[PDB]
RNA sequence: AAAGACCAGGC
DNA sequence: CAAGTACTTACGCCTGGTCATT
């Protein structure tokens, strides 16, 4: 799915096959290194990028005075009472109108959507 | 002519006067804004 | 009414006194209108050129002298030239 | 710039009642008891006293053309 | 120990200790003291010292020094130069710049000798004036008065050539920035540019894009959503893919590149929306090949691979971003950086960033008068090393000697400042078509709100023919930065704008404190961190530059704002931000930022406790200011990017309290919600009650109200200058008011205003003015125009005089009188001139002489006030007359409410025609009931009840926008208590009848304000006058005796009329009427001898056959430039 | 004094 | 025969002041 880089030259490795042993080799082009494959997966095309926002979002956003807080929904971790909740704040928010929600106290950092 | 001259007995005028309305309707006017605020702030509940 | 080769201009009209004034300044001076300064280029050039040609010259000079007049009769009719330098009076300022 | 006499809407003489109306409201009372003890009943001459700005002292300040 | 329910007085009294100390021209007088100061001396020592070749010869200019102002007359003696005398005689405020010269001369002897030529004077600075180095600085009111100066008088414009000039904050995009924009329609998706500048060393600035291309591919390469990342670099002719550019830095492998590119590995995303740009690159894979690929692409390849190679590490290392470095090995900070601009491209790409907003404030810098006059300052210094480096190199060919007095061309710094200040294209002289226009305007003088409004501008450089609405628009991140309100109507509306009453522009602050303590309070700078552990690492950005990465955020900006709160190393003007979603931290202390003071919230009550109010109000005799305020950590100054991090509480007493809670993290506090509007609509009485356009209208029109625009307006003889008789201060106020002087210096009078329909004269806009009160001085103002002659000698027996014109001496005379003159050929003051009576009388010798004397403009009627001779800079004889004309209201004058109902006088009847209460109180004036309700003005009727309350009860009320205890029903409560009714109405009585009016009118004091537009300057009549010079048409304008134009929608009207013989007459016999011979052989007109009746064609010898054309004298005139363009416009008439 | 540029403004 | 480029046009009228060049 992502980039797999040679151990010589550091540069990238496109694929390959193996005509006589039938593998999916990741081949160098700036040299000779040939590397055996296990994704067997050369490219993947998500258009409707059904990506979960909560990977992206950051606990420091905890911190954030302007952003609004509820006491109303407890952490699930630590049961914390109160969490910063926010939108998607980027793409995809045309049609989305979820709430995220990242715990407070500091070392939690616990994020999730209702 | 004949209508500013009568308008000269009669008048016209602007004024605080105009743009006061009773106790009632100030409350009810209140009553609105505010609900509109409630639904408002459920249709924002649920589209969350 | 228009032969082609009545289209390259052989002969340059001289606008009248009209067309360009000439304001007096104060009894004492003459300020000239800016086609009269354009006029003024353009005979300081073909006169430079037909004294070349009478001489000799050196084939590039005339070059040289024969893109300047064309260039003066250019923006003489038209200014707005591009890919061409803007006509300038004495100070820097586009001719009319 | 100067005091006007002569109050605008009425006609009241106003222009004698402003170094009263200074030395009034330097002394004790407030603007309103101010213009009461001047007789200025009607409000347009109480407009006149009350909303006035005396240029004519920050003119004063330069000094003369001649001496 | 908390300030509640005594608020209102502690928030005014802060705000009234901010303008005691700051003032209401202080970025002008800072910005310029702050190019005096460093900006010069920075300028000149940068310069590169002038090489000279063979003995050699070194020139270094080591420090300056300006001087006050100083005039040097025609004996040299130096002499003190007042402003007065600046404005009076056309000088120019201006004060010498001396620069200490060494001369370092090598003969090759082993033995070189250094000269010091000290204090080398190169030119004049323009002094702004109340200028840390005017001689107005630091003066009592009593001195500036002995001066002749106006105490209130703000400060804050230059005098170039007896003008007063002022120079426009000019907006900008903020340098050192990353920006990434969506181009609508382009080539590219999305561009992320970036615009550099060395911390405004040397050049304007080089930007950077850095584009992606769109979606459409190249043919066999790009096969997904959008791909191939590019960079557009300076200086070369097409766009350069960004892989090749960062191998150019010297990082070849691919994972060093993305490193920089990308942080984490670990986001399979990034590195498939950047894949394809990598294999756009798979053919260079060298760091000379990739050099030679971007040299081989400038502007003018190299024969050889050395010369290219040696263009494109100039280009990446001088010109590509040189904010980040340009001393040899900052290649890989260069990287780091590109790398970020591309970080920031996939963001947006990806969609995880917002693209930047255009009009966000943040992303603009405004150039005061210091950063506009160190431009030019550089330009013109770099001119002036480049002349003397001429003349010493055209010197040392001979090898005889050199000298630098007579090789430094002064008139070059005093000559461009000059021009650049007066005329207003900023530039050179000869680029004045290339030159920025419209900064440096003319101080308009008509009104004191008209002063402090041009001093406190704002001019956006955009074109105002601009169609799109966008930049026009009211950004939110004006808000307390810029007045909602003012900006003037038509073409230019919302590109000049008016800082609000709290802003403050960033003067400047080298950031070598900033760098030192983040260096020593952890910090990693960017050359010692593994390109791994950026990921989880802030970045701090000092002045654009990425000066490195910080591992525990959140303590460093709460160490900075604690150091920044008592400005020990950070000032207080320095902005500090956390993006915590971005994980990064800008700081800035780049000058022209613009900030607003606020309050300091901690938990959720204000840090201005009770003790700073106490010391405030005991501000005399206990030496505490603002700056104590601020220097106590109560007070901060928030820019506009960091109001984005602060969340903000509009008042304390109704938001930091415990409530149904909404926000529990408030980090700063508004002093008063009521200094968002600026200084011309901070005037407007209830201004939160009209609506918004009427508070534009009014922000307009005050600058065009009329009254003492400066208290020593009798020295000062200044053109267009209306003082009005009697001003009053309104009786409905606004606190800012006090701050803008407004009280000192009125613009306009309290009328007992009717709103009423009177006789039907009111209607429309129109208002009834009571003829009683004009009568007693109502209103009346005084127009007060300067004349300015100056004798000269021009040619060698040509020669000027001031003396008065026999009637048989000048061969040149007009039909005025002459009497008025004195021996001197000046009227002496007091003298009664009417229309075209001579003024200043004079005449010049023709090579006998010829009248040049000055007329008055037609129909003034005036009287002299006062007559001053002088010797102007050249020592000619100089003459300026002042005629005051006292402008009785007329029933074509114009006057404005405080809420943009404006109107011209309909009629003006007498006292007993006006209409009356039971007590006597006539309305001075009736406006018409119809304005109100469409506009929905409402400050003019609840400003109508304030004042009959104010009058009533003795005190000036209050109109301040948001108070929340001055309601309607408390001031119509406080009505009836005094008598009258609770809505301000009053029964009143037809003059003409005497009968009671059926509908009560609704009567109250309102400050009604006269304004410029007199119709005795606007009446204009045209019966055969004169024709110009060219067209023969009657000429352009009222003052040159000319005619209306007959345009092109008015011959529309008239054909959609079907009259041809009034269009004929309008466009043939009213203008230019022509007779011309027309050829009948040909059309072309013929030479026509009238009085020898010989009218002869040459071209065909024709002699019979000609005829007579009347046709418009403009038509003649094209058809004979077309002839000039060898067009034959051939007039047949068979 | 003249037309050229600019600026500000009025509807 | 498409893909590229350049050119021309972008309300009406009116008021004043300022400046450089003649
Ligand atoms: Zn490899
Ligand atoms: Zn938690
Ligand atoms: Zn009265
Ligand atoms: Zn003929």
């Amino acid at each position: 799915v992502g980039i797999r880089f040679c151990q010589e030259c550091n540069n990238m490795l496109y694929p390959k096959e193996d005509k006589e042993n039938r593998i999916l080799l990741y081949a160098c082009r700036n040299c000779d290194y040939q590397q055996e494959a296990d994704n067997s997966c050369i490219y993947v095309n998500k258009i409707t990028h059904e990506v979960d926002e909560l990977t992206q979002i950051i606990a420091d956003v905890s911190q954030d005075p302007t952003l609004p807080r509820t006491e109303d929904h407890p952490c699930q971790k630590c049961g914390h009472k109160e969490a910063v909740f926010f939108q998607s704040h980027s793409a995809r928010a045309e049609d989305a109108m979820r709430l995220y929600y990242v715990c407070t106290a500091p070392h939690c950092g616990h994020r999730w959507t209702e | 002519t004949v209508i500013n001259n009568w308008l000269l007995i009669e008048g016209h005028t602007i004024g605080i006067g105009d743009s006061i309305a009773d106790s009632k309707t100030y409350q009810d006017i209140q009553n609105t804004i505010k609900k509109a605020k409630q639904d408002v702030i459920e249709v924002i509940e649920k589209a969350h | 009414y228009a032969r082609p080769e009545w289209m390259i201009v052989t002969v340059l009209p001289v606008p009248p006194l009209s067309v360009r004034p000439a304001v007096v300044m104060q009894g004492s001076a003459r300020n000239q209108d800016d086609l009269t300064h354009k006029l003024a280029d353009i005979v300081k050039i073909n006169n430079q050129l037909r004294r070349n040609e009478q001489n000799g010259a050196a084939a590039h000079v005339i070059a040289e002298d024969v893109k300047l007049l064309q260039f003066h009769v250019a923006t003489m009719v038209d200014n707005e030239l591009p890919g061409l330098p803007r006509a300038m009076q004495k100070s820097g300022r586009p001719l009319k | 710039m100067i005091i006007p006499v002569r109050c605008f809407t009425c006609g009241k003489i106003v222009g004698n009642k402003w170094e009263a109306y200074l030395g009034l409201l330097q002394a004790e009372y407030t603007e309103g008891d101010a213009l009461d003890a001047l007789g200025l009943k009607r409000y347009c001459c109480r407009r006149m006293l009350l909303a006035h700005v005396d240029l004519i002292e920050k003119l004063l300040n330069y000094a003369p053309l001649e001496k | 120990e908390i300030t509640p329910d005594l608020w209102q007085e502690a928030c005014w009294i802060v705000i009234s200790s901010y303008f005691d100390e700051k003032g209401l021209v202080r970025q002008q007088l800072d910005s310029f003291d702050e190019f005096i100061q460093m900006s010069v001396q920075r300028i000149v020592e940068d310069a590169p010292p002038i090489d000279l070749q063979p003995p050699r010869y070194l020139l270094k200019f080591e420090q300056i020094y300006l001087s006050k102002p100083t005039h040097w007359e025609r004996d040299g003696a130096p002499s003190p130069m007042m402003p007065n005398e600046a404005r009076l005689r056309n000088l120019t405020y201006s004060a010498p710049l001396y620069v200490d010269i060494t001369k370092t001369v090598i003969k090759e002897g082993e033995e070189q000798l250094q000269t010091q030529h000290q204090k080398t004077f190169i030119g004049k600075i323009p002094i702004m004036l109340r200028s840390t180095y005017c001689l107005l600085n630091g003066l009592t009111d009593r001195d500036l008065c002995e001066l002749n100066e106006c105490p209130l008088d703000p400060g804050g414009y230059f005098i170039i050539n007896g003008s007063e000039k002022v120079l426009i904050a000019q907006e900008k995009m903020a340098t050192n920035t990353v920006y990434v924009f969506a181009k609508k329609d382009s080539k590219y998706a999305y561009t992320g540019e970036c615009r550099s500048c060395l911390e405004n060393s040397s050049r304007p600035t080089s930007t950077i894009w850095v584009s992606m291309l769109a979606r459409g591919g190249q043919g066999a390469k790009k096969s997904a959503i959008g791909q191939r990342i590019v960079a557009t670099l300076p200086y070369i002719k097409q766009e350069v893919p960004i892989i090749i550019v960062f191998r150019a830095l010297g990082f070849v492998s691919d994972r060093d590149i993305l490193e920089h590119i990308i942080y984490d590995f670990e986001d399979p995303e990034m590195m498939e929306m950047v894949k394809p740009s990598l294999d756009e690159a798979f053919v260079i894979q060298e760091q000379n090949v990739a050099l030679n690929f971007i040299g081989s692409r400038g502007a003018k390849p190299g024969v050889t691979k050395e010369k290219r190679i040696k263009y494109a590490k100039e280009v990446l290392q001088k010109e590509m971003l040189p904010h980040v470095g340009v001393s040899d090995f900052c290649e890989t900070k260069k990287a780091y950086f590109l790398g970020y601009m591309v970080h920031r491209l996939l963001l947006a790409a990806l969609g995880r960033r917002e693209l930047d907003d255009r009009d966000h404030y943040g992303n603009k810098r405004l150039d005061l008068a210091g950063p506009l006059l160190a431009f030019l300052f550089r330009g013109m210094f770099k001119n002036l090393l480049k002349e003397v480096r001429i003349y010493a190199q055209k010197f040392i060919d001979r090898g005889k000697d050199f000298n630098l007095e007579l090789a430094i061309k002064t008139r070059i710094i005093s000559d461009g400042l000059k021009y650049s200040l007066a005329t207003g294209n900023w530039g050179d002289q000869k680029k004045a078509h290339q030159a920025r226009a419209g900064v440096s305007q003319v101080l308009n003088r008509l009104t004191f709100a008209s002063t402090l409004s041009h001093l406190r501008r704002l001019n956006s450089p955009i074109g105002r023919d601009g169609k799109l609405a966008k930049p026009r628009q009211l950004h939110n991140t004006l808000w307390g930065m810029v007045c909602p309100a003012e900006t003037p109507e038509g073409h230019a509306v919302g590109l000049v704008k008016n800082l609000a009453l709290m802003a403050y522009i960033s003067v400047g602050s080298q950031p070598s404190p900033i760098l030192e303590f983040l260096e020593e309070w952890s910090m990693e700078n960017l050359e010692e961190i593994s390109p791994a552990a950026i990921a989880d690492a802030t970045k701090i950005f000092v002045n654009g530059c990425w000066v490195g990465i910080h591992k525990d955020p959140e303590q460093l900006m709460n160490t900075l704002r604690k150091l920044r709160r008592q400005m020990d190393i950070i000032v207080s003007e320095v902005s500090m931000i956390r993006d915590i979603r971005e994980r990064e931290i800008r700081i800035y202390t780049d000058a022209g930022r613009i900030c607003r003071p606020l309050l300091i919230v901690e938990k959720q009550k204000l840090l201005l406790k009770k003790r700073h109010i106490d010391q405030l109000k005991e501000r005399e005799y206990n030496n505490y200011s603002w700056q104590d305020l601020v220097a106590s950590g109560v007070v901060e100054y928030i820019d506009t990017l960091e109001e984005e991090t602060v969340m903000l509480a509009m008042t304390p007493d109704d938001l930091q309290e415990k409530e149904v809670a909404y926000c529990s993290t408030y980090t700063h506090c508004e002093i008063h919600p009521s200094m968002i509007l600026g200084v011309c609509a901070s005037i407007i009485p209830f201004p939160d009650h009209n609506q918004s356009p009427r508070n534009t209208y009014q922000s307009a029109m005050g600058k065009q109200a009329m009254g003492v625009y400066i208290t020593n307006f009798h020295v000062r003889m200044d053109t267009l200058a209306h003082v009005l008789y009697y001003p009053q201060k309104p009786l409905v106020t606004t606190r800012s008011m006090e701050y803008l002087r407004f009280r000192e210096l009125p613009a306009g009078i309290n009328s007992i205003v009717a709103i009423a329909s009177y006789t039907g004269y009111n209607q429309e806009d129109s208002v009834i003015m009571n003829r009683s009160a004009v009568d007693r001085g109502f209103f009346r103002s005084v127009f007060y125009r300067s004349y300015k002659e100056q004798e000269s000698k021009k040619g060698f027996d040509q020669e000027e005089v001031f003396e008065k014109p026999t009637r048989e001496t000048c061969q040149g005379m007009r039909h005025a009188i002459y009497d008025k003159l004195d021996d001197d050929g000046l009227i002496a003051p007091g003298v009664r001139v009417s229309g075209d009576d001579v003024i200043i009388g004079k005449t010049v010798t023709l090579p006998t002489k010829r009248d040049c004397s000055t007329f008055l403009r037609t129909s003034e009627t005036g009287i002299v006030d006062q007559v001053m001779v002088t010797l102007n800079q050249e020592g000619y004889k100089f003459c300026k007359i002042r005629v005051r004309s006292v402008r009785i209201p007329q029933i074509g004058d114009k006057f404005a409410s405080r809420h943009g109902q404006k109107g011209t006088c309909g009629i003006q009847y007498r006292q007993e025609d006006m209409p009356f209460t039971c007590e006597g109180i006539t309305p001075d004036i009736i406006i018409n009931p119809h304005a109100i309700p469409s506009r929905m003005t409402i400050g003019h009727l609840i400003e109508c009840l304030q004042g009959k309350v104010s009058a009533n009860k003795g005190e000036i009320g209050d109109a301040t926008p948001f108070n929340d205890a001055v309601n309607v029903q408390k001031i119509s409560n406080l009505l009836s208590d005094y008598g009258y009714h609770l809505r301000g109405n009053e029964v009143l009585y037809n003059g003409f009848t005497g009968r009671k009016i059926t509908s009560q009118i609704f009567i109250g004091p309102t400050y009604y304000q006269r304004l410029k537009h007199m119709v005795d300057d606007k009446i204009h009549s045209r019966a055969r006058g004169p024709i110009q010079i060219l067209n023969r048409q009657p000429m352009e304008g009222r003052s040159r005796d000319g005619g209306l134009r007959f345009g092109e929608m008015e011959r529309d009207c008239q054909i959609a009329h079907g009259a041809a013989q009034f269009l004929r007459e309008r466009l043939f016999e009213a203008s230019d009427p022509y007779q011309v011979h027309v050829c009948n052989l040909c059309g072309i007109m013929a030479i026509a001898n009238t009085r020898t009746h010989t009218y002869e064609c040459r071209g065909c010898r024709n002699k019979t056959q000609i005829s007579l054309v009347r046709m418009p004298y403009a038509c003649k005139l094209l058809f004979q430039e077309l002839m000039s363009m060898s067009i034959a416009p051939r007039m047949m008439s068979v």
